[PDB]
């Protein structure tokens, strides 16, 4: 699962996932794009 | 007559615009781009699959002296083992005592499977731009797409598009990239022929369908098998296997500008950087004149609620007395805040309740109903939400 700014910066981390866990995504201002395994990831956009 | 504006070349964005002809009636287009295509020159240099080192049948001189063999191939090689003694399933192989030879000729091959091996080293070119956007005038919601540069025209429901250039060219592009059977890497591709050991390239294509391949990965005979008919051939790991180990991010894993990459041929959906010059030519005998419309006047605006978020956040009413029944237009005369709708059916003095998405907390907007002007107040309070999933205003 990664997870990458929605900008130019993007700062594309990726990990694999063996247990459970609690990914703390921060609001970018682009927002932040995270794909989780085999699906389309989430776009997260932080409204005011 | 030509209406030329710059959308927010964004994905989904509603591109609200005022075609206003002095002296026609109010016109209002809503058009938003689906997709735009970013299409570079792909200009192929290396072919990669993994290379397959075809050793050749077993050169044991039994009980006799080697000879030389000068195995001019991509990685050709003869070597003397000396002491031939090899015994094979019905016995000892040389019937000679000692003086048996053996001549180890071993040579390089390419991927057996190198239709399926697709290490494309596209050294790539400019970029092409492609763009499908769709367009609500006239009551009408329709999509176009097109070579989105500006030179090839599009033209729906009596409307030309102009659509393109882009702004810029940060794009999914990289300089050569490599196509890792379908995915985007931007790489280093290396001599044509002559890479170095291991590294993604060790047998390099300079035809993808071609005969001449560069492979120098250290294929090297060690001494035979010792009484046992074997060709210790020692050679080097599989570069072809590495790359593809290490595959690292795609284009959707190296999405910057927020871009998405596609393959065969590369795309870039949702370069999302620049804004689109968008010329609408719009066809001036459609463009009703001012004194046909419903004239509206005597209009109230009144913020129901002011919540500054995404979504169309000032609901208010227009108390408006329009001349005749109609569908009258309603634009954003102000920078703010997008109207919800975009021609609304005046059929009287009523009020139309129109939503308006802003951002601004003390809001006033200035709305063209139709003719008529009028600028609401609004106070727009914070909205409880934290995170969305859209775009917003």
């Amino acid at each position: 699962l990664s997870y990458r700014n929605m900008g130019e910066e993007p700062n594309y981390q990726e990990e694999w996932v063996t247990h459970k866990k609690e990914v703390i995504r921060t609001v970018p201002t682009e927002g932040l794009e995270v794909t989780w395994g085999n699906n389309e990831p989430y776009k997260y956009w932080p409204q005011l | 007559y030509e209406h030329v504006t710059v959308i927010p070349n964004t994905v989904g964005v509603p591109y609200k615009t005022l075609v206003n002809r002095p002296g026609y009636s109010p016109m209002v287009l809503e058009m938003e781009l689906l997709s735009v295509t970013l299409e570079p020159t792909l200009s192929l240099d290396y072919i990669t699959c993994e290379y397959k080192t075809v050793i050749p049948s077993p050169y044991v001189k039994c009980c006799g002296t080697a000879e030389c063999k000068d195995k001019s191939l991509p990685d050709y090689s003869c070597k003397v083992f000396t002491g031939v003694y090899p015994f094979m399933w019905g016995g000892a192989y040389c019937f000679c005592d000692t003086e048996n030879t053996q001549l180890s000729e071993a040579h390089v091959e390419k991927s057996e499977s190198c239709k399926t091996e697709f290490a494309s080293a596209y050294r790539a070119h400019t970029a092409s731009a492609s763009a499908k956007l769709r367009v609500l005038y006239q009551g009408n919601n329709v999509t176009v797409s097109a070579y989105a540069n500006g030179d090839h025209a599009v033209t729906v429901k009596d409307a030309k598009f102009i659509v393109g250039p882009m702004s810029s060219a940060w794009t999914p592009f990289d300089n050569k990239i490599v196509v890792y059977k379908g995915d985007v890497y931007n790489m280093d591709y290396p001599p044509f022929g002559a890479g170095r050991p291991g590294q993604f390239g060790d047998i390099q294509s300079r035809t993808p369908e071609s005969e001449d391949v560069y492979a120098n990965t250290q294929l090297v005979l060690q001494r035979p098998s010792a009484g046992t008919v074997h060709v210790p051939y020692s050679q080097a790991p599989s570069g072809f296997k590495y790359w593809l180990k290490e595959r690292g991010a795609s284009l959707q894993h190296t999405a910057p500008f927020g871009c998405q990459i596609a393959t065969n041929p590369v795309r870039a959906m949702n370069c999302a950087v620049g804004n689109m010059p968008i010329s609408i030519d719009i066809p001036d005998a459609a463009f009703t004149r001012v004194v046909d419309a419903p004239s509206l006047t005597d209009m109230s605006c009144e913020v129901p609620a002011c919540t500054h978020s995404s979504d169309f956040g000032g609901v208010a009413i227009i108390k408006y007395a329009a001349s005749k029944k109609g569908k009258c237009a309603v634009h954003s005369m102000t920078n703010a805040v997008t109207i919800r709708e975009a021609e609304i059916e005046v059929e009287g003095n009523s009020q139309l309740q129109i939503s308006f998405s802003t951002a601004l907390a003390s809001a006033e907007f200035r709305v063209q109903v139709c003719s008529t002007q009028v600028h609401c107040a609004a106070e727009c309070h914070p909205p409880k939400d934290h995170i969305v999933n859209y775009p917003a205003s």
